[PDB]
Formats: structure tokens, C-alpha cells, sequence
């Protein structure tokens, strides 16, 4: 257990919006990988990819950075995921990236203490199942103790250490 | 079962119809591979035909026109493709537009003839190289319009397709006269036009065809007689040969011996390079655009050799 | 002034085939006007005293400077931003022109910047109009120059083959970034570096490539006939590509191309799209740009040193006048390919790409 | 003539690398070659070169490839004739005639060639004009002016 996903969902439903870093471009689409789900595969059609103003576009500027896309279809039994960016709501774009880094923030915490997949069962996902999201109340965890209502880690052997790491605010 | 090795379907259409070329076959095969398939995601669809094309592409010895035709076929489908509401529209828009490509594809060789035959003039003298269904159609369409003309034919080593193209014309009651490869120059003064097929059209408006093509083009240039080449649109390839030599080599080409001291101690038609050393010889030459008076396609006749690219760029979406 | 000057600048249409080429240069800040932002002046000096000023870096530094101008611009609030801003900019190029004629990489950039001025909506406030333009410029720099370079570098590197021996001439920072990027991907090859008088712009390409560990050879242009026998490909970065397919680059760029064609070696032309132009020249003398003739006086292998040439009085000697053009026009039939960010195109396919952008 | 299959042998028996190239593939070969050298079955008043059927075929490629073209000829081959074009030579047999048909319907394919009847219709010889020959190798020396071939030729026939 060295790398685990971000949310309870092994796969995201349709109409979900997810941050994703591009891997390569091909004659038929843009092979990508979704960060919030352990970088599983995914393909973005050229037409559904952002519009262009070149004869045959070759500005692979996006080929390395992380972009935001919506989900179109999912086949959980083979791994195929069809996505698109052109349809992504220009304002709802940032709401992903806004709600991204906090998830990235939380994952940064565990990975430090996780050197994992079970810990999300223990605290993360149920808390995000408790409140709206693990971040909207994680600052309260250092100001309150009723947060752990129904919390069962493996032990407080490292949770107590983690409590001391909620300090970084 | 499901979809067997589509090379069979590919190979079947060649036997179900020999009067259709290799490119139009695979396109007729993929549409089937698209039709007899249920993918449920756009990814699986294009993940198939890529493996579908490459398999076909890896099947034949990486034939240009085929590897050309398939790559064009994909980008036509995935161009105006979009997923809206339901999903069957995807497979619908694919095979429907995919079927349309073929319809537009097989009819290309007809458009060419309807545009080519006015090049043939009463009493003119034509020169072609090797066999090429494109040259056939226009030349036949000339005779069927009742015009008088004579044509030469190149022996077309190593393919030897000159003998075949010689026949295919004679059976249409038009004169013939086979010229062996080493004597095209001697005849150019006697000709008024030079027609030839095309196995591949490249970005600089070049002309990839059989080994003897560029041989003719320079002679036509030096003899101030025009040079016309027939090419189907789906042969436009996205490659740019610098010099008239940099082309991919399936084999290694033109190597020498290493003869250490071992002494091993006017028509002679039997004296011929063996099948081993012929394989050492190349099979394709590339004619630069400067030597092409005009490129005749289903898109029309193209003289620019700069609009060849624009038309090509219009193809790969 | 210009009323009388325009007659003067026309009276220079006579026997000397260079009589029309404007020679006037402002190299100092003497009698400078006041409408001139500092950062423009610092550029005006660099435009007139630098000598390894790539056609790209000028358009970059020009626009970056223009940003500061527009930022520090204070529109008369008796009007709006749109009106009386190009007029402010127009009075900046007139200085910047007088220090060295506008390149082609600059004019088109200027010709573009003036458009986005004329189109923005008046609802925006000045602090909104500025922040808009600053974006359009920064985009113009990345989309049309930098990224375009990064594409050309890759596409050009593709046609490089192990065992090649390629030839550059007179330091084109584009074609350097290719060779540089060519060694890093492990392509096995070597370089021939053709230089020429007066300002040996080559020996800085030799410096760069050597400081990257590239086999290189150095010969002056008069050794072309001797050295072309080794070369296998020729790479040229131009100042601009004309609409007839011609390559508008520096001096020997033609002889490089010509000699290569007469030795069956290819002339690959690397030039970004924005350097294209609707202009079209039949000879390398209609449109061109002059350099000081005194730079020819220096005999030996150094620019500014202690070489009292035997011509140092040419300005005062009758019937003896030195000159040195610094760009020349090479016909298409020698250039075999233009590698632009739109891909490898035949040089003659330029005006299409121009008309491509003109749909707006 | 097929004499290519023989010449390659004559060299190999002296330790000389050989690569037989099809008649239809000299063009592709040029950029590799540094110099082309051929024999001569007859030399002409205009400095021409009457030799086997393929000489002019690759004499033009050498021109187009800017590679020098050299030809070897012995003095006892200077003939007193003058063609106006690369075709003005006497034909033993009438060559390059066309069939006259009538409504009668009736990779590598090395076994597909012209019959011994079609070949005899094709010409045996070929003449390269002097602008395509960089020089001529004779016992009289190396001749290149293509007006000095005539002085020497005139020096003979008298």
C-alpha cells in the first residue's frame, strides 16, 4: 500500500468533473489519467478536446500539465472512460481545481503517515461521508473533538501523531 | 468467432472482387469490424480500429496506399463525431459516415477517367509505366469515346507489370508497343504525353510509385513533353521525403559484396539478375513535384503542388 | 522637416542601385523627444548597437516593452483608452524605427497589436482594457513564437538522421535550438558552421555548439565549394519567408542554398509563421536594410580593434564607396522545405497560411 | 544485351564489390555514386557517343545529379556520321512499331518479361550528345572539348 485513490468511488459517475493530467496525443484521441482515482486510463476525443486555430494542431502545451474534464461514459468492466473538456462549464472549471488541492492536501497528509488504502476506510471517506468533504471540517478537528463520533482507526498509535499534524494551519 | 481475422474479410473482398484495389478493401473490412461490434464506449471503438488498422497495416508489407487509406479513413470518422444524449448515435454516425467514405472511395476511379480522357487527343501518342488501374480507366474511357491513339508500355522491372498492362489495353483494341526499361529516352521524341499511376502522394506534392517512375519524369522534362500522374485521393500520405531517396525500406537496399581472394575460375534474354540480387534492388522511386505537369485526382486536376498540401491537410482533419 | 525630407528621400532615386535604401540611423539620444518611455529607449539603443539580436528576441523584447508602455500609459480621461493610444504607440515606433528599420518579426506584431486596439469594447474601463491587452500580448508571445519554436525544433529534429553532417550559417538561434535539442536526444551527427564577414556572427554559433559538445567545423563562406562535399543537409533560420516561397534571410543565405542545390543537398528552412509576409520581392535590392560600410574597413579577424584599413577614407575618396547589405532573397527552387509550426510545408505554401489567420 | 550479368563477374574475379542495379533503377542509385564510367561502341563528329541502349539513360541522371560522366573509347571507333537528335542513327531492323488490333477478345514477377519477339522490336543502341559527357578517354589522350574530337577525327580520315 503505497498509492491509493482519493474518493470512495472506484470510478466517477457521469456528469462528474475531475482533474486529469495528459499523457500523450494520438491519431484518435488524447490518452490521459485521472488523478483522483489513482491515474487510471482515459481517452479524450479530438472533437471533444478544446477547440483550435491551427491547420493540424501540434501545440502540445497541454501534453504535460493537469487539465479538467467532465465524464461522458464509463465501462467499469474494461477500464474505458470517455471524457471531454469542450463541454466543461467555464466557471465550474475552477470548482474542480478549488475542490482539488484540498483533496490533494489530504492525500499529502496520509502519504507522509503512510510510508494507506485502509486509512480512508477508517477516517477519510466516512468523514467525507459525515460532513460535506474532508476539508470543510478538518480545520474543526483541531478545534473540536466531537469530530471523531464513530471513529475507529487501527489504534491511536499513529492517529495521535496525526492529531499533532493537523497543526499546519 | 465474433470478428475473425479481418484480413480474411480483407482477403475475401479481393476474391469477391478483383477489380477493386487493396485500399478500398480494408475500408470495406473496417466498416464490417465497426458494424459487427458493440463497444459501449467511444474509447473501445477507436481502440479497436487502431489495432484493427495496425493489424491490416502489419499484415501487408506496410503497403503505402493501404496504410494511407486506413489512416485517412479513421480521421474522417472521428472528425464530426460527437456523443449527444444516447449512445447508439455513435456507432450509427460511424458506420453511416463510414459507409459514405467507401461509396465516395470506390467511385473515385470513375471521376478520374471522366477528367482524364480529354488529355488523350486524336492521334496522340501516350507513354505509361507499368500497370496501373488509374491509367487503364482513362485510356479505356478514351477508346470507348472513339479516339485514335497509340501508347507505349515499359517493361517495368522488377514488377514486370508491363506485359500485363500491355494486354489489358490490347483487349480493348488499342495499339501497344512494349519498351524495355533501358530505352524510354529513345522514344520520348515520338510521344506527345506521359501518363502514369501513383502508389503514393506526399506532402511536397511528390510522387511515390514504381521503381521506374522518376526515370520517365526526367526524360519528359528534358524532352519538353508533359508528365501526368493519376492518383486517388486516399493515397495522400503524411510524409515528407527530403531528397528523392529518403523513403522507408522494408528490406535493406543496394549493398555490396566483400570479395576476398576466391578465383572461382546481340540479344541474350536469358542473362538476367537472379531473384536474390533483384531483391537487393529497390522497388519504388519518388518523383519530385517539379517534374509533374499535373496531378489528376477525384478532387480534380491539381497543378499547384502547393495546394496538394492544402488538399492533403483538408483530409487529415 | 519631413516635408523637406520626403523630397530628399525621393531625390535619392538615381543611378546607384542602392540609392533608395535608407541609410539614416539615430544611434544616440541627442535631441530626443519626450513622448518616449525609458524602456523604449533602452531598446532603441539595443536595436542600434547590439549585433547578435535574433529576429525573435527583438519581437519579444519589443512586446514586453510595449506592455510596460501600456501599463504606465495614462489615458487622458477627457477621452477613452481606445482613441489616443495607437497615436501614443505610433509616436514610439517612429523613434524605434529611426534607430534601426523594423524587422518583419516586429512589423507584423505591431500590425497585429494595432488591431486588438481597434476592436475592444468601450464598456471596459482603462484598467480593464490594459489587463486585456497584456494577456493578448503574452499569448501572442507564447502561441506564435515560443511554442511555435518548440514545435519546429521537434519536427526539424525528426528529419535529422544518424550519420548526418549538417550545415548552418551565421547563428540562427532557432537552428541552434534544433542542433542543441538534437544532441540531447542522442542523434549521432556533426555540424559545419559557415561564417562570413564583417561581423563574424558565426563564431558565436561555434561557441554555443562547442559548449554543448558537438563536433563542428568552421570555414568562411569562400570555402563553400570546398566544404559542401562533406555536407548532407542544410538548415537555415530565416528573417522572413516571402509569399512567393522565397527565403528572406541574411547575406550569404542564397549562396548557401545555391551551392547546396548544385550539390544535391537539401535546404531546410526553419521559420516561424508570424515571420511570413504578403510581401514579394523579385531581387534582393528592392527591399533590404543597410549596414555601416566602415565595418568593412577592419581587415583582420576581429570587429572593433586596431585595423587601420586602407579604405578608412572611403567617405572622402571620390568614386570609392563601400557598402554591405545584410539580407538577401533566395528563390524557392533552392529551398526545398519550410518547417513551420503548422508542420513541414513547401515554401510556396506560405500565403495560404497567411490567409489562414486572416479569417478574423 | 544482358551484359551486366557478365561485367559484374569480370570484376568479382578481381576482388571488386559489385551491386547489379536494374535498368529502371539508376536514378535511385545516383546520390550514392561519385562518378559514372561507360564504354563506347562508336564516337561521332559532334562528339556524340553511340553505345549500348542505356548510356543516355544514365548520362542525363549524371547531369541531373551533378556527378561527372566519363566514357572510354578507342580511336578506331571515331565514325564519320552526324546525328541531329539522339535518334538519328540507321536502323538495321525497323524498330518501335505498333500492333494494329481488331475486335478480337482472346512484388516480384521475374518470369514476366517481353518475348524474344518484342525485344527485337526495341532498339539496340543509343547516342548521348556531348553536353552530357565530362570527358572522353582515348589513346589520343583524355578529350573533352567536343570540338577537339573533330580535329582528331579529321586528323584520322584523310
Amino acid at each position: 500500500t503505497s498509492h491509493c485513490r482519493f474518493y470512495e468511488n472506484k470510478y466517477p459517475e457521469i456528469d462528474d468533473i475531475v482533474m486529469v493530467n495528459v499523457q500523450q496525443i494520438a491519431e484518435m484521441g488524447a490518452y490521459v489519467k485521472l488523478l483522483e482515482y489513482d491515474n487510471i486510463e482515459g481517452m479524450i476525443l479530438l472533437s471533444e478536446l478544446s477547440r483550435r486555430r491551427i491547420r493540424s494542431i501540434q501545440k502540445l502545451i497541454r501534453v504535460g500539465k493537469n487539465d479538467v474534464a467532465v465524464v461522458l461514459r464509463v465501462d467499469k468492466e474494461k477500464g474505458y472512460i470517455d471524457l471531454s473538456k469542450r463541454r466543461v462549464s467555464s466557471e465550474d472549471i475552477i470548482k474542480c481545481e478549488e475542490k482539488y488541492q484540498k483533496s490533494k492536501t489530504v492525500h499529502s497528509i496520509l502519504r507522509y503517515c503512510a510510508e494507506l488504502e485502509e486509512l480512508y476506510k477508517t477516517i477519510a471517506w466516512p468523514l467525507s461521508r459525515k460532513f460535506g468533504h474532508a476539508y470543510e471540517a478538518f480545520k474543526l478537528s483541531i478545534i473540536d473533538e466531537t469530530v471523531w463520533e464513530g471513529i475507529e482507526p487501527p489504534s491511536k498509535d499513529v492517529l495521535d501523531e496525526l492529531k499533532n499534524y493537523i497543526s499546519k494551519r | 468467432q465474433g470478428e475473425f481475422d479481418i484480413v480474411q474479410v480483407y482477403k475475401k473482398f479481393l476474391q469477391d472482387d478483383p477489380e477493386i484495389t487493396m485500399p478500398v478493401a480494408a475500408i470495406e473490412a473496417l466498416v464490417q469490424l465497426l458494424s459487427r461490434s458493440q463497444a459501449k464506449t467511444i474509447s473501445e471503438f477507436m481502440d479497436i480500429l487502431q489495432n484493427g488498422s495496425n493489424t491490416l497495416k502489419e499484415g501487408v508489407q506496410n503497403n503505402i496506399s493501404l496504410s494511407a487509406g486506413c489512416d485517412i479513413f479513421q480521421r474522417f470518422v472521428t472528425r464530426s463525431l460527437h456523443d449527444v444524449g444516447d449512445f447508439e448515435q455513435c456507432k450509427r454516425h460511424l458506420v453511416e459516415n463510414g459507409k459514405l467514405f467507401i461509396q465516395r472511395a470506390r467511385a473515385c476511379r470513375q471521376r478520374i477517367a471522366h477528367l482524364g480522357y480529354p488529355l488523350i487527343r486524336d492521334g496522340s501518342v501516350i507513354l505509361t509505366h507499368g500497370f496501373s488501374r488509374g491509367v487503364a480507366a482513362v485510356l479505356l474511357a478514351a477508346a470507348k469515346r472513339h479516339v485514335r491513339f497509340k501508347v507505349f508500355v515499359t517493361e517495368s522491372r522488377p514488377s514486370g507489370s508491363g506485359c500485363l498492362m500491355t494486354r489489358t489495353l490490347k483487349n480493348a483494341c488499342i495499339p501497344t508497343c512494349m519498351v524495355l526499361d533501358s530505352a524510354v529516352s529513345f522514344t520520348m521524341n515520338r510521344v506527345d504525353l506521359v501518363l502514369v499511376g501513383a502508389e503514393g502522394v506526399v506532402e511536397n506534392g511528390g510522387l511515390i510509385n514504381q521503381i521506374g517512375t522518376f526515370q520517365l519524369a526526367v526524360f519528359a522534362k528534358h524532352a519538353h513533353k508533359p508528365f501526368y500522374a493519376v492518383a486517388e485521393s486516399h493515397k495522400f500520405v503524411r510524409m515528407f521525403p527530403l531528397s528523392q531517396y529518403d523513403i522507408p525500406f522494408s528490406r535493406p537496399i543496394l549493398e555490396f559484396d566483400d570479395p576476398s581472394p576466391e578465383t572461382v575460375h546481340a540479344i541474350h534474354n536469358e542473362l538476367i539478375m537472379n531473384e536474390e540480387q533483384i531483391r537487393n534492388n529497390p522497388t519504388l522511386d519518388v518523383t519530385p513535384p517539379e517534374f509533374v505537369s499535373g496531378l489528376i485526382t477525384d478532387l480534380g486536376i491539381i497543378d499547384s503542388k502547393s495546394g496538394v498540401s492544402e488538399e492533403l491537410i483538408k483530409l487529415y482533419l | 522637416d519631413a516635408n523637406l525630407q520626403e523630397k530628399k528621400i525621393f531625390e535619392e532615386k538615381q543611378v546607384s542601385i542602392f540609392s533608395h535604401l535608407d541609410w539614416r540611423r539615430r544611434r544616440t539620444t541627442e535631441n530626443i523627444p519626450k513622448d518616449i518611455h525609458p524602456a523604449v529607449i533602452r531598446l532603441g539603443l539595443k536595436l542600434a548597437n547590439y549585433k547578435i539580436f535574433g529576429s525573435n528576441q527583438r519581437c519579444i523584447d519589443l512586446l514586453k516593452t510595449f506592455k510596460i508602455v501600456i501599463q504606465d500609459y495614462q489615458t487622458p480621461y477627457g477621452t477613452t483608452l481606445s482613441r489616443h493610444l495607437t497615436t501614443h504607440i505610433n509616436s514610439q515606433i517612429a523613434y524605434l524605427v529611426s534607430t534601426r528599420p523594423l524587422s518583419i518579426s516586429m512589423g507584423n506584431a505591431i500590425r497585429f497589436l494595432k488591431l486588438e486596439i481597434s476592436v475592444l469594447d468601450i464598456d471596459l474601463t482603462d484598467d480593464e482594457g490594459k489587463e486585456l491587452l497584456l494577456e493578448k500580448i503574452d499569448s501572442y508571445i507564447r502561441d506564435r513564437i515560443i511554442i511555435a519554436g518548440q514545435v519546429i525544433v521537434q519536427a526539424a529534429t525528426e528529419k535529422i538522421q544518424d550519420g548526418d553532417v549538417i550545415l548552418t550559417y551565421l547563428h540562427s538561434s532557432t537552428v541552434n535550438d534544433v542542433l542543441i535539442h538534437a544532441k540531447n536526444v542522442g542523434k549521432k551527427f556533426r555540424v559545419v558552421v559557415v561564417d562570413s564577414r564583417p561581423e563574424f556572427e558565426g563564431r558565436v554559433c561555434l561557441k554555443l555548439l562547442t559548449e554543448h559538445g558537438i563536433e563542428c567545423t568552421y570555414v568562411m563562406i569562400s570555402a563553400l565549394s570546398y566544404i559542401m562535399q562533406e555536407v548532407t543537409k542544410i538548415f537555415l533560420g530565416g528573417h522572413a519567408m516571402l509569399s512567393n516561397g522565397a527565403l528572406y534571410s541574411r547575406a550569404g543565405t542564397s549562396l548557401i542554398s545555391l551551392l547546396g542545390h548544385e550539390s544535391n543537398v537539401p535546404v531546410i528552412a526553419c521559420c516561424e509563421s508570424y515571420k511570413f509576409t504578403e510581401r514579394i520581392q523579385l531581387d534582393s535590392l528592392v527591399y533590404n536594410e543597410l549596414a555601416p560600410g566602415d565595418q568593412l574597413v577592419n581587415m583582420g579577424v576581429d570587429d572593433f580593434e586596431e585595423k587601420p584599413g586602407v579604405l578608412a577614407n572611403w567617405k572622402s575618396v571620390k568614386n570609392l564607396k563601400l557598402l554591405s547589405l545584410k539580407y538577401d532573397v533566395t528563390p524557392p527552387r533552392l529551398i526545398t522545405v519550410c518547417v513551420c509550426e503548422m508542420g513541414l510545408l513547401p515554401s510556396t505554401s506560405v500565403p495560404a497560411i497567411i490567409n489562414e489567420f486572416k479569417q478574423v
